[PDB]
């Protein structure tokens, strides 16, 4: 008997959290992982 | 794609006693792979 | 004398906030090829 | 040598006599006027007929508060503790003194303080329209009958409470001297307690500046001859007073306070009284290297006709 508004809901309040998780997540780990990842085969000092 | 510099940051500037401050430092960019690949089409030629 | 007892009405309550809701790169600078 | 001397004269007997209490709001609130009059004969022949009652229910009053920031800037060691710490008990005895003065609270709001509607429109978009906040002192709240624009009057006694007849401020009257000697006479503070038990106040404590203790030391004595003092071989010339029984049967216990008016002398009671807070005392620093504190605080009193003031002058 699941609503569909409350899954509309639920897909809202999702989206903006995956959102801000995705926001923080960017420039918490992966913009130094890529750095690191150059730097593993040494393709980053140009 | 909505290419994205810092998400909103919650910080803050400065401190002068009890006048609390805050700022926010969005930044975001815009990209198109092929300019030649998304149409568009206005109304002109008025009179 | 004269107990009424009916006009208290110390409610000293506040605000409830029912107000209405309407709701990565590394440079300054990226480019592409094409 | 590895200390400093202060002086750091700590007295603060009322803060802790009238305690405190934690609020939700800068302007606190409390209603009660008194009771129903005797109205004397009250007769009847067999009906009511009534006016729908003259209840003419409590009167609704208030106080605001004010804000302290002694600031500190930095340019014994570490001075910052010190200095910190020096700055707090100048807070503290500037709230002693402020707190028993006769301030009179003034800011827009006079009676109509909510003004949800208008509520100072013009204060958005600019926010440089900053009044000062100015709260209610201890001579104000005690059934005054006046104020010189900002400060209670001291010449000038209260009005009379519709219960009973009591004037819980009046113009001290020394019939003692020709109106020469400023000091209290010998039988005004029991005009004092009469009218206190008349309005039915139970206040025991009495704070008094020491450029007035000589008088109740004194007291025990008197030129006519009907009352001195004994010493059968005793080794001591105790001179002071620390209690006082009108002949209503009032006990009333006197403690001496440097930081009173030295013009006034006051009646307090512990829970009549209560000392109101929203902003504890918080080293921080302002907006985006000093250092600073912030002390929201506001007076409270139950009923102005429980406590009682007496100004010390002659009358002109």
């Amino acid at each position: 008997k699941y609503s569909e508004e409350v899954l509309d809901e639920l897909r809202v309040d999702l989206q903006r959290r995956f959102n801000y998780a995705q926001g923080y997540v960017d420039m918490a780990v992966k913009g130094y992982a890529r750095e690191a990842w150059e730097y593993f085969y040494g393709n980053l000092p140009a | 794609t909505q290419m994205v510099l810092r998400a909103p940051k919650r910080t803050e500037l400065a401190k002068d006693g009890s006048y609390e401050k805050w700022m926010i430092e969005m930044e975001v960019g815009l990209r198109h792979r092929n300019p030649y690949a998304s149409g568009v089409l206005f109304t002109a030629a008025g009179k | 004398t004269l107990f009424v007892s009916y006009d208290q009405n110390g409610k000293k309550l506040s605000f409830a906030n029912w107000i209405s809701v309407l709701s990565s790169i590394n440079q300054t600078i990226f480019s592409w090829q094409t | 040598a590895n200390w400093i001397s202060v002086l750091s004269p700590q007295d603060t007997p009322f803060v802790s006599m009238t305690g405190k209490e934690s609020i939700n709001q800068t302007i606190f609130s409390w209603q009660t006027d008194a009771l129903a009059s005797v109205d004397g004969n009250n007769a009847h022949v067999e009906g009511s007929r009534a006016e729908d009652g003259e209840m003419k229910p409590t009167v609704i009053k208030s106080n605001v508060t004010q804000i302290l920031r002694k600031v500190v800037r930095v340019s014994r060691g570490r001075e910052l503790m010190y200095q910190l710490e020096k700055k707090g008990k100048e807070i503290k005895r500037d709230l002693e003194k402020i707190l028993l003065s006769g301030q009179a609270r003034t800011d827009v709001l006079a009676d109509q303080y909510l003004t949800n509607s208008a509520a100072d429109p013009a204060v958005a978009g600019l926010n440089d329209t900053h009044a000062a906040r100015k709260t209610g002192a201890f001579q104000f709240l005690c059934a005054h009958g006046g104020l010189a624009g900002g400060v209670v009057d001291k010449t000038k006694n209260g009005p009379a409470d519709p219960d009973t007849g009591a004037v819980t401020v009046k113009v001290a009257q020394n019939a003692s001297n020709p109106t020469t000697n400023i000091g209290f006479d010998e039988a005004d503070i029991f005009d004092m307690t009469l009218q206190l038990y008349t309005a039915g106040s139970e206040a025991d404590i009495i704070m008094i500046n020491p450029a007035h203790a000589k008088i109740f030391a004194g007291l025990q004595e008197n030129t006519q001859g009907s009352r001195k003092r004994i010493f059968e071989n005793t080794k001591q010339f105790i001179y002071e007073v620390n209690s006082i029984t009108d002949p209503l049967g009032q006990s009333y216990k006197i403690i001496v306070n440097r930081w009173m008016p030295t013009d006034a002398v006051y009646f307090f009671r512990s829970a009549d009284w209560t000392q109101m807070v929203l902003r504890a005392p918080k080293r921080t620093e302002l907006a985006k290297e000093k250092w600073m504190i912030e002390m929201e605080v506001g007076l409270r009193h139950r009923n102005p006709y429980a406590s009682g003031v007496l100004f010390t002058a002659a009358g002109k």
